[PDB]
């Protein structure tokens, strides 16, 4: 895991500050990749994990189009971007299921074949 | 692919480097320094180092004799920027500082004025590391410091290193030595300030310095006297040293 | 017009967040202890008594064909706060409970005897885990999920109708 | 320091008695604090308070 | 052209305004701790005698910057104080970088009082 | 303001304080108009901690009569004009004056000054209300008992 | 951070600054039919020892220009008048050494004044100095503003940071805080009033921060007059050597 | 009507407030006894610092005017520091009405000034004003507390 | 019915453990005072130029 | 005044601990920030970093106090442990006050060489500390002097 | 405890090297340590002989006792342990000192 | 029960709450020296995808004071076997929990009355591999040397069976694990005629 190598030599520099850090560069970015997830867990699965470092406002599993069964990667945006640098070093590498996740920052684009997906998704984390 | 996050994984970091030094074939060095002039004052230490591998193999690839007169400005400045921020004892400012000014070596002449007098103010510094690698830098520039002909710049350093070489500490008082050993086997010894018999009578007791950096900059400077100049201490001065 | 997206999300727990906060091999088992759980003998200590005036409690088996050969098993129940009440046939199964009846009509978790410290007092309440077939406290049914406080002499059926009970599970307290 | 203290430990068991120094030192269950007493009837209950 | 240049340019500015936090589009992140000031405040609010008999518990959800739901139960700690929301288990996952970062925080804290106070002439 | 920068009341400042006021008559002055000033105008600049400092600096002084009791004739209890910060100045001030005197003795010299902002038996039911529940919340319902047969009365 | 130009001011005789540009003021205004209008208000002539910190703040109300024409070499001439009249008030035990005027027009009329006084050095400033924006303190501008009388006012620029820190360092802190309300005067206003619990005393110039507070801020006032730079000629600091930057700062 | 102890070297004497002709004010130096069921001060105990230890303090001045190291300038006056620190954290209260050890730190203070003054051969004044010895060491000075 | 993590009996606030509490314990036995005189002393950096936040804020 | 103010601030503390147990919130750090430094250990002392090993250190009291019979040099603070108890004094305004009383900074740097060595200011002044090389230079070859 | 003594000390003579040494191998190698411990509490009889010097206070002089190093490892441990569980145990009542 | 004065300090109840919560944390918390005792051990570095070498095929109550017994002969006889017990207590630089199982014929006591000759062949093989791992310099270096010389006489089985084994354990440390693979390579290149079922397990 690559991610977790270069938080450990950047903690070791004694850096510590998120503006000096290499989570810098996406500073604009609230979206998330979570990927080499189980094919068993969904949508409200992933909102249960994700929840412990913020509140996330979307979520996109990817799944296919024929049989509808997950890729086995999603994507989740929080409502505030530091949220994002906690899950981002602090959730990778972990073992859900059998296998360990991969997080990392993201720049996320729309598609036009999941639209109404994305209101069958709005109308859950427009509750709360 | 000079991004924070490549430079702190050393793999991909030296994956890139190459990358950048085979493509500036092609780009030219003109452009590939002005692309490296925000990684080298960058507050992030490990991505700025980066950026100093990047530029000493580009330089001694391809000279500097494609940069005008704006670029040597900014990267002269660049480069002081990279040396003031270090807080390691990484090695690699020295060799790049050694490759930019080998290559322009007149071109360097407006620029040795400003940079000596930072070199004096860094060795007034109370760390330790700030002293040291201010006499490292000043044992660098001593062949470009004697091409552009400036030997009253020399002899003020060489007495200013002559006044610290009472220095406590070994790793900086070996380097102190050092950078004295270069100035004097550039210059004219009858030249020199202060004169060769009021500097080896110092250097005597420091051969008892028991730190092997001290030691082993110190034999050479006693070496490099007894050939030039041994008829400046008297026979029982010599055998003091071979005892 | 027929289906919106055949995608559609689905915000709903699949096991395995459950399987894997609550352990046992495989299965995942149902009743997370509640704070106040406490065993007897921890109880005791909190206390300080010596064990001549502690209170034991047991959980002693008797056959329904027979109480007369004397007990079937005797389970002392003073070294945990919860017991799991399940299904150990014997004849190839894989191991749940901590006290296990050889009852085909009962679960492998079917309802569990839970000690609770309720303002300094130590009560034995039972929790139907809402098993297949039901269970009968004092030969009457019991609604699921929620603590019955137990008493003393009160006896544990593993189905709802006096036909498949072959064992039963008298409650002793001293 | 070990040894000086149980050593001086039987010193003061001379000194108070079996019965007062266990007025002063409470039950063994639920012993007292520096200066605390169970009651007044026992902090009354010799001259050594 | 011009008008398919501006087109994607919105497009652009689309996906920027998108992909961009909430809180961060909103506020500084200065302000809700200074409202933690604001409670410090309210230390003087405990010691008068006249507070006891106003005083009542009209309990209120503790809500997000944006006015969203967040968890009950008292939480583990992050170097943001980003309080968890309501879809959260209450299982607690990590490699443990946290504790491991906070670790070097308290280090680099204590190291500074100790370069000055374990000097000797 | 030298004594409300330490982190506790000190003895230092209250016997440096009484040997200027023994000494001639215009310290004793400077000392009662000081008083006003400290509760009047500086009340809202005053800390929590600064306040346990300053009624114990106050009632040390008024229990050893440096002061009369007569200076709390300018306090009045009220829900409209007395201060948070005012209020936590009489707690700390009459915690000191039960410590030093006790409680029996100080009946005796609250009875003989007139102070009616403190314990009103005049009228204005709502603050008889209030005085009664200011002094039973600091720990001195012993001196309500006279305050609480006249609110009895009126309702 | 210091320009090596300065040091020579805080030699140990007195020396004594003054500046002239908010002398004869003027603000726009309109007619009731719509015009241009040209007022005087209130003017000060602002005298520093950079040394003490001393302001001697010499209000000129406008009275004085009520009766006259071509005002604009007027001015200079009675800035002379109230600069001599305040050097021969001091006794010579205080008198100092130099006046150092911060515009070149200041010399042949301040020499016309001072020939009762030889030894006294009369010189220009290779510096640029923004006491023109001293008016932008609220305590400087309300006491000028509120003047019926021309009246000569004593104050402490310095408030009480000599205590801990030299003289040469309070005078690089105060004109970069002086710079900073030139460049921008309404952004460098937030700085200072950012926080609402540090307060002004009611004697002092400058809110009282601490000596932590001080560093912070010193790099805030920085950051405002390389950010105003740029926008003014569109350069990025990137483009810039680190010797241009510290040129920029120190004006 | 006096209660007399010592303990941990110090010298506490206990009058009952009932016992006493005319209660007075006190500086530091003399507790407050406090009834505990009522919260009144209802005694007073007053304090010194015990003759024992006034000469144990003043045999460490000797023993710090002796060591190896005591011609170093700073050295003796940060043992000076470190030992009347020791002295002042430890009784606090009881130095106040102790009036023999008061007169035994003027002696010791003025001692180890001396030390510096005879190191430098002259013992005039003008020489050694008093920003020589307590100016805090990060000036430069000796810091003598 | 997720078995939650098991948590103190009282949580504190993070900045309790992160203050480097009661360090000054790790003293020189003659050293009097805390910290240093002056600021100067304490700090590596009077001021750093940031050239990332300068030109967000010029362009 | 030490004892009667940790009397009043471990009571508050065992409050805040009740209110926060009771109502499972987390202690804000600005509820115990005013008192952090009062008590008797301290209050800084229950958030440490090595607190988990300082539960095992039992008898810390004696142990130290006996060390007169196998130390030659001890600590003249043998009846404090900063470690247990936290730092029980602050002198930080003494250095600020004796400056003050000398005549300001300007004042005592007049008596002395500052002028001399050319810097124009004295906030960043450091003197050369002892740093362990002053005998790295020799082994066993070091005579009695 | 027994590393405080040299967190001061400039020059050491052979005495004090020696000592620091085996502090040092008890850290690296704490097992086998605890392990020595355990030996010398079991079987251990006879020891090494206790130096005695005289401190100067003026009014009175008094001894110091310097044990063998390697000896005095075993005794700290036992002095921390011993400790420890009298505590635990309540060996020593509340008035003692 | 009353108090007779104040409490000034942390009440008593309060401080046994924070010496059983370090009683709680202890285990998992980890000490300044529990740390140096795992970091010895090779594993320590590894990955869990390394650390899948070891998965390799190698083929009632009653209460009141009594005093403690007159001879604590139990005390004795559980650490007696784990300090003590038979071995040479001066040339090596440690001797581990591990070291009793793979070694053991020198932890052993039966002094004589052994198994003719070829068990006296069995002891002082793990001798030698004993004085090799462990030793010191002086200890090492000679009996690295004899057993070079004494490989071609001994057995190919009997070294190997032996030998082979160390290698597996978890809490085997860097410089012992360079010096077993050390004696594999001197002993691999005498002997030359080496059998299927020991190419194996090399």
């Amino acid at each position: 895991n690559k991610i977790q190598q270069i938080n450990d030599k950047e903690l070791q520099s004694g850096i510590l500050s998120p503006h000096q850090s290499w989570h810098n560069e996406y500073k604009d970015n609230a979206y998330i990749y979570i990927g080499n997830l189980n094919r068993e867990l969904t949508e409200g699965d992933i909102l249960t994990v994700f929840s412990e470092y913020g509140v996330p406002v979307d979520v996109i599993l990817s799944r296919d189009e024929n049989t509808g069964e997950s890729q086995g990667f999603a994507y989740l945006k929080y409502e505030d971007q530091r949220s994002t640098i906690l899950a981002v070093d602090n959730l990778n590498g972990f073992k859900i299921g059998g296998r360990a996740l991969k997080i990392d920052h993201t720049f996320y684009r729309p598609k036009r074949s999941l639209q109404k997906y994305y209101e069958a998704v709005k109308e859950e984390l427009d509750r709360d | 692919f000079w991004v924070r996050r490549v430079a702190l994984d050393r793999p991909l970091n030296k994956v890139v480097t190459y990358t950048t030094v085979t493509l500036a074939k092609k780009l030219g060095c003109s452009y590939t320094i002005d692309k490296l002039l925000t990684p080298l004052r960058d507050e992030a230490e490990p991505f700025r180092t980066m950026a100093v591998h990047a530029v000493t193999r580009t330089v001694n690839l391809l000279g500097t004799a494609d940069l005008d007169e704006r670029l040597e400005t900014r990267l002269i400045d660049a480069l002081l920027i990279a040396f003031q921020e270090q807080t390691n004892s990484d090695s690699i400012i020295f060799k790049g500082f050694g490759a930019v000014t080998v290559s322009l070596d007149i071109r360097m002449k407006p620029f040795l004025a400003p940079i000596v007098s930072t070199i004096l103010n860094h060795l007034k510094h109370k760390t330790p590391l700030v002293r040291q690698h201010a006499a490292d830098l000043c044992a660098i520039l001593i062949p470009v410091i004697k091409n552009c002909h400036e030997f009253e710049m020399l002899n003020k350093l060489n007495i200013i290193l002559y006044e610290s070489l009472g220095e406590v500490y070994p790793e900086v008082l070996g380097s102190i030595i050092n950078a004295m050993y270069c100035i004097t086997s550039v210059m004219d010894l009858d030249k020199l300030q202060p004169p060769i018999n009021q500097i080896l009578p110092t250097l005597t007791p420091i051969l008892r310095n028991k730190h092997r950096k001290v030691e082993v900059n110190t034999i050479k400077f006693v070496g490099l006297i007894g050939k030039l100049a041994p008829t400046y201490a008297p026979p029982k001065e010599w055998m003091r040293i071979c005892f | 017009k027929s289906q919106y997206i055949d995608i559609m999300p689905d915000f709903s727990p699949s096991g395995l967040l459950e399987l894997e906060s609550n352990n046992k091999e495989g299965i995942a088992l149902k009743h997370v202890e509640p704070q106040d759980a406490i065993s007897p003998d921890n109880y005791m200590d909190m206390l300080g008594l010596e064990a001549r005036d502690r209170t034991m409690y047991e959980l002693v088996i008797y056959r329904k064909n027979d109480k007369d050969k004397g007990p079937w098993k005797r389970y002392d129940l003073n070294g945990r706060s919860c017991y799991l009440v399940g299904r150990e046939l014997g004849h190839t199964e894989i191991v749940v409970a901590d006290i296990g009846i050889p009852e085909e009509t009962s679960s492998k978790q079917h309802c569990v005897i839970q000690f609770r410290n309720v303002r300094g007092i130590l009560k034995c309440y039972v929790m139907d885990l809402d098993s297949s077939n039901g269970t009968c406290l004092n030969n009457v049914v019991i609604p699921g999920a929620r603590y019955i406080e137990l008493r003393s002499g009160d006896v544990l059926t593993l189905s709802e109708f006096e036909e498949d009970n072959d064992y039963e599970l008298i409650f002793m307290n001293v | 320091s070990f040894i000086f203290q149980y050593y001086g430990l039987v010193i003061d068991l001379l000194l108070l008695g079996q019965e007062r120094a266990t007025d002063l030192a409470g039950p063994a269950n639920n012993p007292n604090e520096f200066m605390q007493f169970k009651s007044k009837e026992v902090e009354k209950a010799h001259p050594i308070r | 052209s011009k008008y398919e240049d501006e087109k994607a340019a919105e497009r652009e500015q689309y996906l920027k305004n998108l992909n961009m936090g909430d809180v961060q589009k909103l506020g500084i992140n200065v302000d809700a701790h200074d409202k933690k000031k604001n409670q410090t405040a309210s230390s003087l609010t405990i010691e008068d005698p006249a507070i006891t008999f106003t005083h009542d518990k009209e309990r209120t959800v503790k809500t997000s910057l944006l006015g969203r739901k967040l968890y009950d139960k008292p939480a583990p700690e992050n170097r943001f104080a980003i309080m968890p929301g309501s879809r959260w288990d209450g299982v607690h996952r990590s490699n443990g970088f946290e504790e491991k970062w906070f670790a070097k925080q308290n280090e680099i804290n204590e190291k500074k009082v100790q370069s000055y106070t374990l000097q000797e002439d | 303001k030298s004594s409300l920068q330490e982190s506790t009341f000190s003895k230092f400042y209250s016997i440096l304080s009484e040997r200027m006021i023994t000494f001639h008559r215009s310290w004793q002055t400077a000392y009662n108009e000081t008083f006003e000033q400290n509760y009047t105008q500086d009340i809202e600049d005053y800390e929590t901690d600064q306040l346990r400092i300053l009624g114990k600096f106050w009632g040390h002084l008024i229990s050893y009569e440096f002061l009369p009791m007569d200076c709390l004739k300018i306090i009045k209890l009220t829900e409209e004009e007395s201060c948070p910060q005012g209020r936590i100045f009489i707690k700390f001030l009459f915690q000191e004056l039960v410590n030093e005197l006790g409680l029996d003795e100080l009946q005796l010299r609250l009875n003989s000054s007139k102070l009616d902002g403190m314990f009103p038996l005049e009228g204005d039911a709502e603050h008889i209300r209030y005085s009664i529940n200011f002094f039973t919340a600091i720990g001195l319902g012993l001196l309500t008992e006279d305050m609480r047969s006249r609110l009895t009365i009126i309702q | 951070l210091n320009s090596s130009n300065y040091a020579e001011l805080f030699n140990n005789d007195i020396k004594l600054f003054v500046d002239d540009t908010n002398v004869y003021r003027v603000t726009v205004h309109k007619t009731f039919e719509g015009n241009v209008a040209t007022k005087a208000i209130n003017g000060c002539i602002f005298t520093l020892n950079p040394k003490t910190g001393h302001l001697f703040l010499k209000i000129i109300h406008t009275s004085v220009w009520a009766g006259q024409k071509r005002l604009s070499q007027l001015a200079k001439w009675k800035t002379a008048e109230e600069v001599s009249a305040l050097v021969r008030s001091l006794p010579k035990e205080e008198q100092p050494k130099q006046i150092i005027v911060t515009r070149k027009a200041m010399l042949d009329p301040l020499e016309v004044h001072m020939l009762d006084f030889p030894n006294i050095a009369i010189r220009p400033t290779e510096l640029r100095l923004p006491f023109s924006a001293a008016m932008s303190i609220d305590k400087l501008s309300d006491v000028v503003m509120k003047a019926t009388e021309p009246q000569m006012v004593l104050f402490n620029i310095y408030d009480d940071w000599l205590d801990r820190i030299s003289s040469y360092t309070a005078f690089s802190r105060l004109t970069l805080l002086l710079r900073a309300l030139k460049t921008n005067e309404e952004s460098a206003k937030m700085i200072l009033l950012s926080d609402p619990t540090i307060t002004i005393k009611s004697y002092h110039l400058w809110p009282s921060f601490t000596d932590e507070q001080w560093i912070t801020i010193e790099s805030q006032m920085r950051d405002l007059i390389l950010t105003e730079y740029g926008r003014k000629y569109n350069v990025n600091i990137s483009a810039l050597t680190q010797t241009e930057i510290k040129d920029i700062i120190l004006g | 009507p006096n209660l007399l102890f010592s303990m941990c070297g110090f010298e506490v004497r206990i009058l009952p407030r009932q016992r006493m002709e005319e209660v007075v004010s006190n500086d530091e130096g003399v507790w407050d006894l406090v009834d505990e069921r009522t919260k009144q001060r209802t005694a007073k105990a007053y304090l010194k610092v015990s003759e024992e230890e006034i000469k144990k303090f003043d045999s460490r001045i000797r023993g710090i005017l002796m060591a190896s190291g005591s011609t170093t300038f700073t050295k003796v006056a940060a043992k000076w520091n470190t030992s009347l620190i020791s002295l002042f954290t430890y009784f606090r209260e009881a130095i106040v009405a102790t009036e023999p050890l008061l007169d035994i730190l003027v002696k010791g203070e003025t001692r180890i000034q001396n030390r510096v003054k005879l190191g430098l051969n002259s013992k005039m004044p003008t020489r050694f004003p008093p920003a020589v010895f307590y100016t805090p060491k990060e000036l430069g000075g000796l810091g003598m507390i | 019915a997720a078995k939650r993590s098991e948590q103190p009996d009282l949580q504190y606030d993070s900045r309790f453990f992160t203050r480097g509490a009661n360090a000054s314990a790790k003293r020189h036995e003659d050293q009097v005072y805390d910290n240093p005189l002056f600021v100067q002393q304490d700090i590596e950096s009077i001021y750093k130029t940031n050239y990332e936040k300068l030109d967000e804020a010029v362009n | 005044n030490e004892f009667l103010d940790s009397q009043r601030v471990w009571a508050e503390y065992a409050t805040k601990r009740q209110e926060a147990i009771q109502q499972n919130r987390r202690l804000a750090f600005e509820e115990l920030e005013g008192s952090w430094d009062r008590g008797i250990p301290r209050i800084s002392t229950l958030f440490q970093r090595d607190r988990h090993t300082l539960a095992y250190d039992r008898g810390h009291r004696i142990r130290r106090e006996f060390k007169q019979y196998s130390l030659e040099r001890n600590s003249p603070f043998w009846w404090t442990n900063s470690h247990h108890d936290g730092k029980l004094w602050n002198l930080n305004a003494y250095r600020t006050d004796v400056i003050q009383a000398l005549g300001g900074i300007e004042t005592i740097l007049e008596h002395t060489l500052f002028k001399g060595t050319g810097f124009n200011s004295w906030e960043g002044l450091f003197w050369e500390k002892a740093s362990g090389f002053e005998d790295s230079m020799q082994f066993k070859k070091l005579t009695h002097a | 405890d027994l590393k405080d003594v040299y967190a001061s000390k400039v020059r050491l003579n052979a005495s004090e090297r020696e000592e620091l040494a085996l502090i040092e191998e008890a850290y690296d190698n704490p097992h086998d340590t605890l392990n020595r411990i355990k030996k010398y509490l079991l079987t251990q009889r006879v020891f090494k002989p206790v130096d005695i010097t005289m401190m100067e206070n003026y009014q009175n002089i008094s001894p110091v006792y310097s044990v063998d190093p390697l000896e005095k490892i075993t005794d700290a441990y036992l002095d921390q342990y011993l400790w420890y569980e009298a505590d635990q145990r309540k060996l020593f009542p509340n008035w003692i000192k | 029960s009353h108090q007779l004065g104040g409490q000034y300090s942390i009440p008593q109840d309060l401080r046994e709450n924070l010496q059983k919560e370090a009683a709680r944390i202890g285990e998992n918390e980890k000490d300044v020296l529990q740390e140096k005792m795992e970091t010895r051990t090779v594993q320590n570095r590894e990955d869990s995808y390394h650390k899948r070498r070891f998965d390799m095929k190698f083929e009632w109550d009653v209460k009141g004071y009594e005093p403690p017994d007159e001879s604590s002969t139990a005390v004795k006889e559980n650490s007696d076997s784990a300090l003590v017990n038979v071995e040479g207590i001066h040339d090596l630089m440690f001797f581990k929990p591990s070291d009793h199982k793979y070694f053991a014929d020198v932890i052993s006591k039966k002094p004589i009355d052994e198994l003719n000759k070829d068990e006296k062949k069995e002891r002082t093989l793990s001798m030698l591999l004993l004085k090799i791992k462990n030793g010191n310099t002086a200890s090492r270096r000679t009996s690295m040397r004899i057993l070079t010389d004494k490989a071609v006489t001994f057995g190919p089985e009997m070294i190997f069976n032996r030998l082979l084994p160390i290698l597996l354990d978890r809490s085997l440390e860097d410089q012992e694990r360079h010096l077993m693979i050390k004696t594999i390579d001197r002993v691999l290149y005498q002997l030359g005629d080496l059998t299927k079922p020991y190419v194996h397990k090399i």
